C-alpha cells in the first residue's frame, strides 16, 4: 500500500469537504452556538484574560473564510482517515463473511 | 347482640377470624396436596 | 362581601398547607377593613398536629 | 439441558438423595417395635417421602450437579408449571384482595363516619364487596379505561417544591 | 315485570328490561359503568354466535359419526388431520381475513351507521337499524329480521337463549373432553346408560 | 442567641407566649387579625430553642418560627 | 376517513397534502415542523426505495443474483465488483465507498440548504426536464407518486425481514417458492414453526 499516495487522497478529499461541502454547514453552526458563555456573558466578558479569541491567528485572505485553524482541523481528519485506511488494508484480517 | 356484632366485627377479632381460617384452609390443603413445588397441568 | 360564601366548598392554593389540593367548607369570612386571612376553612382530615381548621385569604382558595 | 441440568428422572443425585433419606428413617425406625404409634409416625414419614420424590421425577423437573430440583422461570414451554401459571394464580389472588380492599374504601368514603367503619368492618358491606373480586381484571380494566381508576394529579396534596 | 334469574330479588339499575335476553343477572356489577352495557352486548351476541356455531360443528358431526352417516374424526383430534393446506398457513389466512371482517365490526361498534357501505362499489347498502344485526342481502336474505316489527324482541331473545345455551354446551365439551378423553354424543350415551356410577365425581375422583 | 420570627398568619391566640419557659415571646396590638393582637419575639437573647412555642401554634403551617444557631450560655440552659 | 372509514381525522392533518389519509396512531405530526420535516423524510425514503426496487428485481431476474449477496463480493479479500458480468477495474473496496461518500455528500449538502419547504420537497427546475409541471395534473401526480412510494417503501421492508427470514435467497425466489407451494410456504413458517 501507498502510504504518500492514501495520505495525500484522504488529506485533499476531506479538505475539499471541509471547504465546499460542509463549510457552509459548520459557519452556519458556529453562528448559532457562538462563543461559549459563562453566566449571560461570555468568558472574555467575565473578565478571563486568556479566554480572548485570537484574532491575528484567525485572520485569512481565503475568499470563502477558510481559517489556518480550519485547515489544521480537516487535514487531521484526512490524515486520520488515511491511517485508518492503511492500517486496515496494511493488516491481513479477513472475516470472511 | 348488636354490641357483640359489633364488637366481633372490630378490626382485631375479625383479623384473628379471617386468619385462622385461612391458616386452617392452607394447613389442611398441605394434608392432602403436601410437598409440591411445581403446580402440575 | 369579601370572598367565598359560608358553607361553600373551597379548594386550597396554598403550597405550605397540609391541605394544598384539597376540599373544605367555609365557616366564617370576617369583613373587617384589615384582616389579612379572614377566609375559615374546616377540613374533614387534620393535620400532624391534630388541628383541622385554617384561616386563608380569598386569593388562595379557589371554588371546586 | 436448559443450563446443563438432566432431569431428575434419571438424576443419580436425585436418587442418592432418596436412599439416604429413606435410609435415615429407617435408622430411626429400628430402635422401636413395629406396633408403636411412633412406628406408625415414621412409616408413613417414609410413605410421604417416597410420594414426593415420585411426584418431583414425574413432572420432569431439572436437577443439577447432586440432586436438587431446579426452577425455570424464563418463560420455557416446558416448565411454565414453575413459575407462570402459579405466578398467574398469585397475580389473581392478589389482585382479588387487593381491588375487594379498595371497593370497600371507595364504599366507605361515602359512609358519614369512615374511621369508624375501618375500625369496626362493615362485614355485610364488606362481604358483598368480597363477592364482587370474582371477576375483578374486567373491572380494573373498565375503571382504567373509563378514568375512574387513576385520580388527577390537580387533586392529589404534594409537598412544596 | 319480566322473571329475573333470582326469585324475590331487584334487578340491577341498569339492566332495564327492554334489551332482549334480559333478567337482570349481573350480580359481580359488570355492566354498571354507562356506556359499558353496549360493549357487553356485542361481546355476548359474537360469544353466542361462535359458540351456536362451535356446538353445531361439535355435536351434530359427531352425533352423525355415531349414527354411521358422515364419517368424521373427533372434534379435539380435528386439529391434527391431513389438509390441503398447512395448519399454519391456514391459520394465517384466517387471522387476516378475520383481521378484515372483526375491524368492519369494530368501526361499525365504536360507532353506528359508519360503515354500512361496500367499499369497491359504493352502489351497495348493506344497512342495519341496530347495531349487531347487519341486515342487508348478506346476514339476512330471507328477511326474516331488519324490522319487520317494531320491537323485534322475541327472535332476539331466541336467538340470545340459544346462544347462551351453546356457551355453556361448548365449554361442557371442552371440560369434558379434557377430562373423559371421550366424545360429547359417547358421553351422553355412557350417561344414559348407567347414570348413577358415570358423573363429574366419578370422572376427577373415581 | 437563637432566632424567633412571627408571621402575619398569626392570630393572636397568645398560646406561644403560655408554651415558652423563658419568657422571650409577648402579645403587642395588631390589626391583620379578629384579635387584634399578634406575638412578638423582643429578647430572644433568652431564648434556649426548645421550640414549644412551635408546637402551642395552631395555623397550619407556624406562625412562630424557630431557627437556632449561635448556642451562647443562655442558649445551651447551663447552670454552671 | 380514508384509511379507516369513518375514524376522525386529527386536527393536524386536513387531508389537502397529497396522500393524506389521516393515519397518524401515535400522533408523531402533532408538532407542524416536525410534521413538515416528517414530510420531507417521507418523501426522500420513498424515492430511494423506488429507485432501490428495480436495483435489486432486474439483477436478479437477469441471472447476476440476489440483493443480499450484492455485497458479497465485498466480504471476501479481493472482491472484483462486476457488472453485468463484466468486472469493475475500479472496483476494490477503498476507492469506490470514498467516491460514494464524496459525491452522496455534494448531493446532500446542495439538497440541505435550500430554505423554501415546498422546494425541499419538490424542488422541479433543472429536475423536470421533460416538464410534467406545466399541466394542471401535477397534484394527482404527487398523489401517484406517494403512493408508488409509500407502496415501495413497504415492498423494501419485506425484501428485509425475507432477508433474515429466509438467509441465501432472493425475493425473486421467494416469490417462485410462493408460486410453488402457495398453501405450506408462507409467513407462517418463520412467525409460528
Ligand atoms: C415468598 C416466599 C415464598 C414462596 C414463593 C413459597 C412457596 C412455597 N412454599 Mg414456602 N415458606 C416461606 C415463603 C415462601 N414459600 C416462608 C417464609 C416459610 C417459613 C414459614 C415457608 C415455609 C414453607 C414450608 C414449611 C412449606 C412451604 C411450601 C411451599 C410451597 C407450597 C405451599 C402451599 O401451600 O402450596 C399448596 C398450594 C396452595 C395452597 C394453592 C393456593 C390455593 C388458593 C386457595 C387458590 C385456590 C384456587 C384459585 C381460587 C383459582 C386459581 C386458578 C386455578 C386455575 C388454579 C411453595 C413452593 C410447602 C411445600 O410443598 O414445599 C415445596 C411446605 O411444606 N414453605
Ligand atoms: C344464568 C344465571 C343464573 C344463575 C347463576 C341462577 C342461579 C340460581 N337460580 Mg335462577 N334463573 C335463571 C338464571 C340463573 N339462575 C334464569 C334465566 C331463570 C328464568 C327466569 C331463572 C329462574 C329461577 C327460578 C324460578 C328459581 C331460580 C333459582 C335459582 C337458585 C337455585 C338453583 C340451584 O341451586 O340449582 C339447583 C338446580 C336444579 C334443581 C336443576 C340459584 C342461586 C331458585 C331459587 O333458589 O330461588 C331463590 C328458583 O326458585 N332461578
Ligand atoms: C363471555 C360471554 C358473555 C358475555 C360477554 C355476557 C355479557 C352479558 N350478559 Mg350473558 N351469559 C353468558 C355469557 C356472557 N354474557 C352465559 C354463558 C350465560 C349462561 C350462564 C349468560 C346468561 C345471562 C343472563 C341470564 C343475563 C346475561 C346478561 C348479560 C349482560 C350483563 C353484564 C355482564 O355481567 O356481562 C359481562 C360478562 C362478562 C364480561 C363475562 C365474564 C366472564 C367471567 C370472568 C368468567 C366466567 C365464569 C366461568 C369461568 C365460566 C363458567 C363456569 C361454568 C361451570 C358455568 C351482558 C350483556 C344479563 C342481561 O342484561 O341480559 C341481556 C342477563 O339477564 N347473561
Ligand atoms: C365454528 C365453526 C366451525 C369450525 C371452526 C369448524 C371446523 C371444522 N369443520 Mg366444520 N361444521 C360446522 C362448524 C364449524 N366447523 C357446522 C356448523 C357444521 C354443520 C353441522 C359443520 C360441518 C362439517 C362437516 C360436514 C365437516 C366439517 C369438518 C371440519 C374440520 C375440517 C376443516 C373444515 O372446516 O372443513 C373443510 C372446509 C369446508 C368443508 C368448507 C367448504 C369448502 C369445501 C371445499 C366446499 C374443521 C375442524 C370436516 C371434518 O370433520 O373433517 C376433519 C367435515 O367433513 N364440518
Ligand atoms: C349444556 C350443558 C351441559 C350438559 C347437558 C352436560 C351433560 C353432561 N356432562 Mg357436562 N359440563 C358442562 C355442561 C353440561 N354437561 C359444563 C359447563 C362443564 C364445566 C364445569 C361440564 C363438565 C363436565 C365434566 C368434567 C364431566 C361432565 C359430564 C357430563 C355427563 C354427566 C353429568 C355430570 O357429570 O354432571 C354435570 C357436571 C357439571 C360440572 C356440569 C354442571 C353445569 C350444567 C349446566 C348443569 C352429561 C352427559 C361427565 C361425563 O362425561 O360423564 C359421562 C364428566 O365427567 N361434564
Ligand atoms: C439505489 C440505487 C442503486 C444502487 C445503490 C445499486 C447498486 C448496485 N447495483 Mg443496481 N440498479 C439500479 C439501482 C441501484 N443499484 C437500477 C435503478 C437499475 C436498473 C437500471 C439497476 C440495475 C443493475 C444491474 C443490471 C446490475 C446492478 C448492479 C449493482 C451493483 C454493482 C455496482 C454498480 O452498479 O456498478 C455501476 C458502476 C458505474 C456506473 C461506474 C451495486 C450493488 C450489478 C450487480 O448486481 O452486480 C453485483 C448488476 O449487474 N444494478
Ligand atoms: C412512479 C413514481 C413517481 C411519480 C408518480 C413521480 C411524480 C413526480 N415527481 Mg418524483 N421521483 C420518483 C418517482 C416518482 N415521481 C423517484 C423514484 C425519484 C428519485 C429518482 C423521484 C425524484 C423526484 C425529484 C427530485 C423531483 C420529482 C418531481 C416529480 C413531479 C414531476 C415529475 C413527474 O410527473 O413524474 C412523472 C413520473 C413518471 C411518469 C414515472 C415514469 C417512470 C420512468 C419512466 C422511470 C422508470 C424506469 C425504470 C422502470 C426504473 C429505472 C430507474 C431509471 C432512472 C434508471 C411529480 C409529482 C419533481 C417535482 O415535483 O418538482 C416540481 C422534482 O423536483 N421527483
Ligand atoms: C406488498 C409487499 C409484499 C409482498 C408482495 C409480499 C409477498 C410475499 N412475502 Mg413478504 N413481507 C412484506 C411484504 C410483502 N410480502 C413485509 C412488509 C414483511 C415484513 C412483515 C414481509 C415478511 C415476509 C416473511 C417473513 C416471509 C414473506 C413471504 C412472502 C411470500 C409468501 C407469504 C405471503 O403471501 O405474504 C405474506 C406477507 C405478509 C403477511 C406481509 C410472498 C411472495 C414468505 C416467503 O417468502 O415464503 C416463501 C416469508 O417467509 N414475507
Ligand atoms: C360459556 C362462556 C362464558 C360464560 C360466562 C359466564 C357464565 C359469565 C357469567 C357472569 O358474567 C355474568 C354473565 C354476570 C356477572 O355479574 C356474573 C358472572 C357469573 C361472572 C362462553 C363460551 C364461549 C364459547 C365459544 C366462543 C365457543 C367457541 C367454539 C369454537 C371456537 C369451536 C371450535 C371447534 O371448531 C369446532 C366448532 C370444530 C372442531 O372440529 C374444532 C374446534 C376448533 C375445536
Ligand atoms: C496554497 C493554496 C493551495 C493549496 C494548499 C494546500 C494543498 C494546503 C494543504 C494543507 C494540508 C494538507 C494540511 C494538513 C494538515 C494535517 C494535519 C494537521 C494532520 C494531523 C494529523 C495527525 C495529528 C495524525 C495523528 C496520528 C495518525 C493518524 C497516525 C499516527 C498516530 C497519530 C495518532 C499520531 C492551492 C494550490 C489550492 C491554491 C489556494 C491556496
Ligand atoms: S424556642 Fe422555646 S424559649 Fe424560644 S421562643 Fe420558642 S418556646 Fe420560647
Ligand atoms: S404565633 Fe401561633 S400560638 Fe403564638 S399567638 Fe400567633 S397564632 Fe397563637
Amino acid at each position: 500500500a501507498n502510504t504518500a499516495l492514501t495520505i495525500t487522497l484522504s488529506t485533499g478529499a476531506l479538505l475539499f469537504l471541509g471547504r465546499f461541502v460542509f463549510l457552509p454547514f459548520q459557519r452556519d453552526n458556529v453562528s448559532r452556538q457562538g462563543l461559549p458563555v459563562q453566566n449571560g456573558v461570555t468568558h472574555f466578558d467575565a473578565g478571563d484574560s486568556r479566554a480572548q479569541e485570537v484574532t491575528s491567528f484567525l485572520k485569512t485572505n481565503d475568499p470563502a473564510g477558510f481559517t489556518i485553524v480550519d485547515v489544521l482541523a480537516w487535514g487531521a481528519l484526512g490524515h486520520a482517515v488515511g491511517f485508518f485506511i492503511l492500517a486496515t488494508i496494511n493488516n491481513g484480517y479477513n472475516p470472511q463473511f | 347482640m348488636q354490641d357483640v356484632k359489633t364488637y366481633l366485627s372490630t378490626a382485631p377479632v375479625l383479623a384473628t377470624l379471617w386468619f385462622g381460617f385461612l391458616a386452617g384452609l392452607l394447613i389442611e390443603i398441605n394434608r392432602f396436596f403436601p410437598d409440591a413445588l411445581v403446580l402440575p397441568l | 362581601v369579601i370572598g367565598p360564601k359560608r358553607g361553600s366548598i373551597v379548594k386550597v392554593l396554598r403550597r405550605e398547607s397540609y391541605w394544598f389540593n384539597d376540599t373544605g367548607k367555609v365557616v366564617a369570612v370576617d369583613q373587617a377593613p384589615g384582616v389579612r386571612y379572614p377566609v375559615v376553612v374546616r377540613f374533614d382530615k387534620v393535620n400532624y398536629a391534630g388541628v383541622s381548621t385554617n384561616n386563608y385569604s380569598p386569593d388562595e382558595l379557589e371554588q371546586s | 439441558d436448559v443450563a446443563g441440568l438432566t432431569p431428575c428422572k434419571e438424576s443419580k443425585g436425585f436418587a442418592k438423595r432418596q436412599k439416604q433419606e429413606i435410609k435415615k428413617l429407617e435408622g430411626r425406625l429400628k430402635l422401636y417395635a413395629p406396633d408403636s404409634a411412633p412406628a406408625l409416625a415414621i412409616n408413613a414419614t417414609i410413605e410421604k417421602t417416597k410420594r414426593r420424590f415420585e411426584f418431583y421425577g414425574n413432572q420432569g423437573l431439572l436437577c443439577g450437579t447432586d440432586g436438587l430440583p431446579h426452577l425455570i422461570v424464563d418463560g420455557d414451554q416446558a416448565h411454565l408449571g414453575e413459575f407462570v401459571y402459579p405466578g398467574l394464580v398469585f397475580l389473581y389472588i392478589a389482585g382479588w384482595i387487593g381491588w375487594v380492599g379498595r371497593a370497600y374504601l371507595i364504599d366507605v368514603r361515602t359512609s358519614k363516619k369512615p374511621t369508624e367503619k375501618e375500625i369496626i368492618i362493615d362485614v355485610p358491606l364488606a362481604l358483598r364487596i368480597m363477592s364482587k373480586g370474582l371477576t375483578w381484571p374486567v373491572a380494573a380494566i373498565g375503571e382504567l379505561r373509563s378514568g375512574k381508576l387513576v385520580e388527577k394529579s390537580s387533586n392529589i396534596t404534594v409537598s412544596p417544591r | 315485570d319480566r322473571p329475573l334469574w333470582l326469585p324475590g330479588s331487584e334487578a340491577p339499575k341498569w339492566l332495564d328490561g327492554s334489551l332482549p335476553g334480559d333478567y337482570g343477572f349481573d350480580p359481580l356489577d359488570l355492566a354498571a359503568e354507562p356506556g359499558r352495557l353496549n360493549w357487553m352486548v356485542q361481546a355476548e351476541l359474537v360469544h353466542c354466535r361462535w359458540a351456536m356455531l362451535g356446538a353445531a360443528g361439535i355435536f351434530i358431526p359427531e352425533l352423525l359419526t355415531k349414527i354411521g352417516i358422515l364419517n368424521t374424526p373427533s372434534w379435539y383430534k380435528a386439529g391434527d388431520a391431513t389438509y390441503f393446506a398447512d395448519q399454519g398457513t391456514l391459520f394465517i389466512v384466517e387471522l387476516l381475513l378475520m383481521a378484515w371482517a372483526e375491524s368492519r365490526r369494530w368501526a361499525d361498534i365504536a360507532r353506528p351507521g359508519s360503515v354500512n357501505t361496500d367499499p369497491i362499489f359504493p352502489n351497495n347498502k348493506l344497512t342495519g337499524t341496530d347495531v349487531g344485526y347487519p341486515g342487508g342481502l348478506w346476514f339476512d336474505p330471507l328477511g326474516w329480521g331488519s324490522g319487520s316489527e317494531d320491537k323485534l324482541k322475541e327472535i332476539r331473545t331466541k336467538e340470545v337463549k340459544n346462544g347462551r345455551l351453546a356457551m355453556l354446551a361448548v365449554l361442557g365439551a371442552f371440560v369434558q373432553a379434557n377430562v373423559t378423553h371421550v366424545g360429547p354424543i359417547d358421553n351422553l350415551f355412557a350417561h344414559l346408560a348407567d347414570p348413577y356410577h358415570t358423573t363429574i365425581l366419578q370422572s376427577l375422583f373415581g | 442567641a437563637h432566632s424567633v420570627k412571627i408571621y402575619d398568619t398569626c392570630i393572636g391566640c397568645t398560646q406561644c407566649v403560655r408554651a415558652c419557659p423563658t419568657d422571650v415571646l409577648e402579645m403587642v396590638p395588631w390589626d391583620g387579625c379578629k384579635a387584634s393582637q399578634i406575638a412578638s419575639a423582643p429578647r430572644t437573647e433568652d431564648c434556649v430553642g426548645c421550640k414549644r412555642c412551635e408546637s402551642a401554634c395552631p395555623t397550619d403551617f407556624l406562625s412562630v418560627r424557630v431557627y437556632l444557631g449561635a448556642e451562647t450560655t443562655r442558649s445551651m440552659g447551663l447552670a454552671y | 376517513a380514508e384509511w379507516l372509514p369513518g375514524n376522525p381525522r386529527p386536527s393536524y392533518l386536513d387531508g389537502s397534502a397529497p396522500g393524506d389519509f389521516g393515519f397518524d396512531p401515535l400522533g408523531l405530526g402533532e408538532v407542524p415542523e416536525n410534521l413538515e420535516r416528517f414530510k420531507e423524510s417521507e418523501l426522500i425514503h420513498a424515492r430511494w426505495a423506488m429507485l432501490a426496487v428495480p436495483g435489486v428485481l432486474i439483477p436478479e431476474a437477469l441471472g447476476y443474483g440476489n440483493w443480499v449477496s450484492a455485497q458479497k463480493w465485498a466480504a471476501t479479500p479481493g472482491g472484483q465488483a462486476t457488472y453485468l458480468g463484466n468486472p469493475v477495474p475500479w472496483g476494490n473496496l477503498p476507492v469506490i465507498l470514498a467516491i460514494e461518500f464524496l459525491a452522496i455528500a455534494f448531493a446532500e449538502s446542495q439538497r440541505n440548504g435550500e430554505p423554501d419547504p415546498e422546494k425541499r420537497k419538490y424542488p422541479g427546475g433543472a429536475f423536470d426536464p421533460l416538464g410534467f409541471s406545466k399541466g394542471a395534473n401535477l397534484e394527482e401526480l404527487k398523489l401517484k407518486e406517494i403512493k408508488n412510494g409509500r407502496l415501495a417503501l413497504v415492498a423494501f421492508l419485506g425484501f428485509a425481514v425475507q432477508a433474515i427470514a429466509y438467509p441465501g435467497t432472493g425475493p425473486l425466489e421467494n416469490l417462485k417458492t410462493h408460486l410453488a407451494d402457495p398453501w405450506h410456504n408462507t409467513i407462517a413458517h418463520v412467525i409460528i414453526p
